[PDB]
């Protein structure tokens, strides 16, 4: 139910930005800032760090299961 | 206060005092001061 | 004597210290549970041979 | 054969006012229409103010009433006063004689007016208790003697329900939320630990009761807490709680990137 | 002065002493006894200050350059750091062999995961908050 929710919000922002580039997009430099901040918050990174965190965690879950 | 059918609180009250605490409290009216008696300012002062 | 958890490297004349704290409790209780169960199984089968 | 249909908004306003008044038998009026001799429909309700005394004839307030009536006219809710609700909290659904007299005062207004008794407290979450009926446990008061029961149903809409579904739904940002891990670990470490002490309990009950019957059994297990329903029940939390947490991560890692 | 200890930046002792020494001493920091004793504290507070901010920015640090930053040599530093960790005012762990001070705390998979879990949540609000604006414009725009 949450996943369905997500996909919806992303649409919204997507075609809006189009309307930005078409629908006489005024500017809203206040939104674009926030989009950027959404990207900057994007967890990358199958990094040697995370790859271990998740791994060490999943195992704990296995023991309980 | 409690209810007679619903049997729930009908209204909280305070701590009563029965019909005996009045007779010894608000009732018993003392008389004349201590001067009325004496013969031994011993206990009169001692108690005071 | 297990005081501070480290090791001496005499080659370089160094002392290493470590910050141990991994002896996990969960996994311990899990192993203990396996023991109590490994007793319950036997006792369970002790009734089976009788009912079978 | 005769029946009433009680719209949803009516019933919820009903139970709300009743449950709010505990325990002074509130009252209010019912707005609706008489379809035929076999039907009364109640689409609306409004609430009647309280008074130093319980529900009774004068409890009905004419000023208040009409004052509400016209007010609703402006909103197009024009409909007869078809009956009057009421509540007998804790005492089930029946009319006291005092309920009766008033019911008569609503007979001479309309011969088909009905009485509706709601019982807030007992009314369980399952099948809400409601009762509607008119004059001539409850049999003590002459359920069939002075008055007689009726039947009830509920006019519905596919949407109404649809709103109500989300009642016990979740939030939005929900589904992707990952409870504090570290804190979770305690559940598995603390939960598993508590179970450990039980593991031996189950062992002792199998080695013991192993040689008994059910009558002897009631003596054992009505007393203490058999460790059977504890291990099975306890495993429930670990299972699903862990799976949801494990699953949640699996999605956040792949999805959120 | 107060504005100098509010903000977060390196102090460099000498410049401070030069600029403020005169104006301080004039006020009725006194002799070389009870008052003068304050001069040593002030130096301490300065050290605690720089070492207090480095802990903010730098994830790792070295030795020499750290001395340079704190003016003090290898000793005045190691000592200042030791006293701070003893009494506890930072989490720093050294690697002695003429090398590296290490200021990063010791988190565990669980700690790293918290940051990720927390990040995800904050993003949601960016994805949720960010929705109303998009709509507000459509209604106010067309």
């Amino acid at each position: 139910h949450g996943l369905k929710g997500l996909n919806s919000k992303l649409l919204d922002i997507r075609s809006y930005l189009e309307k930005v580039a078409t629908g006489k997009l005024p500017i809203n430099h206040q939104i674009i800032y926030q989009l950027q901040d959404v990207f900057n918050l994007l967890p990358d990174v199958s990094l040697q760090e995370f790859v271990k965190a998740f791994y060490l965690k999943t195992n704990d879950q296995m023991v309980v299961v | 206060a409690l209810d007679m059918t619903t049997l729930t609180i009908m209204r909280y009250l305070p701590r009563e005092v029965d019909p005996l605490v009045y007779n010894m409290s608000h009732e018993d009216p003392g008389n004349v001061s201590y001067s009325e008696i004496g013969g031994l300012s011993e206990q009169i002062r001692e108690l005071r | 004597d297990k005081k501070f958890h480290g090791i001496l490297d005499q080659g370089e004349g160094v002392l290493i210290i470590f910050d141990e704290p991994p002896v996990d409790k969960t996994y311990e209780a899990a192993l203990e549970t396996i023991q109590n169960m490994s007793k319950v199984v036997d006792s369970l089968y002790n009734k089976a041979k009788k009912l079978t | 054969a005769e029946q009433v249909y009680i719209s949803s908004l009516a019933l919820l306003k009903m139970l709300k006012h009743g449950r709010a008044g505990v325990p002074m038998e509130v009252m209010g009026l019912m707005l609706g229409e008489f379809v035929d001799d076999y039907t009364v429909r109640v689409i609306d309700v409004f609430a009647m103010p309280q008074s130093g005394t319980g529900v009774s004839v004068e409890a009905v307030d004419p000023v208040f009433q009409a004052k509400m009536l016209d007010m609703l006219k402006q909103t197009g809710r024009p409909e007869m006063v078809v009956g009057w609700y009421h509540s007998h909290p804790g005492f089930g659904c029946w009319l006291s004689g005092v309920d009766i007299n008033t019911q008569q005062s609503f007979e001479a207004l309309s011969e088909r007016a009905v009485a509706v008794v709601v019982d807030p407290i007992q009314s369980v979450k399952g099948k809400v208790v409601i009762d509607a009926f008119r004059l001539i446990q409850a049999l003590i008061h002459g359920l069939n003697r002075h008055y007689y029961s009726i039947t009830i149903n509920y006019r519905k809409n596919e949407l109404e329900q649809k709103m109500l579904l989300n009642l016990h739904k979740k939030s939005w940002m929900e589904g992707l939320t990952l409870q504090d891990y570290s804190e979770h670990c305690k559940h598995n470490e603390s939960v598993v630990k508590e179970m450990l002490e039980l593991a031996k309990n189950y062992n002792k009950a199998v080695e013991e009761e192993d040689k008994m019957t059910p009558e002897q059994l009631a003596i054992k297990n009505v007393g203490k807490q058999d460790p059977k329903r504890h291990l099975e029940e306890h495993v429930d939390v670990l299972m699903t709680s862990n799976i949801v947490q494990c699953l949640a991560a699996m999605l956040d890692t792949v999805v959120f990137k | 002065l107060l504005k100098l200890f509010t903000t977060m930046e390196l102090m460099r002792w000498s410049t401070l002493v030069e600029d403020y020494g005169m104006e301080l001493r004039k006020g009725s920091f006194g002799s070389t006894e009870e008052g003068e004793k304050r001069w040593k504290d002030l130096k301490n507070r300065v050290v605690e200050h720089n070492i207090r901010i480095m802990a903010k920015y730098y994830t790792r640090i070295t030795m020499k350059r750290m001395a340079q930053l704190l003016d003090l040599s290898v000793d005045e530093s190691e000592a200042f750091l030791s006293n701070l960790v003893v009494n506890k005012t930072i989490f720093a762990k050294v690697d002695r062999l003429a090398g590296i001070i290490n200021f990063q705390r010791p988190k565990d998979p669980n700690n790293l995961l918290n940051d990720w879990s927390q990040k995800l949540n904050s993003l949601m609000s960016l994805v949720n908050k960010t929705t109303h604006l998009i709509a507000k414009e459509e209604m106010i725009h067309n």
